[PDB]
């Protein structure tokens, strides 16, 4: 079985402060609308 | 996207769509109408010779 | 100089009875920590973050998780 995220795992990549700042960053992320394994 | 406290309010892939490249290379979430160049495409090879 | 307090004590009391209690000059491993000034032209050292400024109290507030703050720039 199957179903995706539709916007999931998103952590703080580093220990600093900002403060209303748009900032791109290049890590290793889970992508929007991907598909995880259903389990029981 | 950061809040004024310091917590993600936001977050954008810049490999979805061409909308959000479009926003990835504005730095920012809502885009002015027009035209924007946002980058290259090239035909990758098939096999090795 | 500012670091957190000593407190992973490795135990020294078990096979004899920080390697003061004896090249072997420079084997510290303890980190020695100053007191900190106000208001007044330092050369400040927190936890491996150095520069040169004039400390100051603040107004912001963090999150229990962070160590120091940036702006647009990038400058701390
Ligand atoms: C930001 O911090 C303030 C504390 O003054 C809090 O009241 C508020 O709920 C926080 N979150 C916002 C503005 O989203």
């Amino acid at each position: 079985a199957y179903t995706n995220s539709f916007t999931r795992g998103v952590y703080y990549p580093d220990k600093v402060f900002r403060s209303s700042v748009l900032h791109s960053t290049q890590d290793l992320f889970l992508p929007f609308f991907s598909n995880v394994t259903w389990f029981h | 996207k950061y809040n004024e406290n310091g917590t993600i309010t936001d977050a954008v892939d810049c490999a979805l769509d061409p909308l959000s490249e479009t926003k990835c290379t504005l730095k920012s979430f809502t885009v002015e109408k027009g035209i924007y160049q946002t980058s290259n495409f090239r035909v990758q090879p098939t096999e090795s010779i | 100089v500012r670091f957190p307090n000593i407190t992973n004590l490795c135990p020294f009391g078990e096979v004899f009875n920080d390697y003061s209690v004896l090249s072997p000059t420079k084997l510290n491993g303890p980190k020695k920590s100053t007191n900190l000034v106000k208001n007044k032209c330092v050369n400040f050292n927190f936890n491996g973050l150095t520069g040169t400024g004039v400390l100051t109290e603040s107004n912001k507030k963090f999150l229990p998780f962070q160590q120091f703050g940036r702006d647009i720039a990038d400058t701390t």
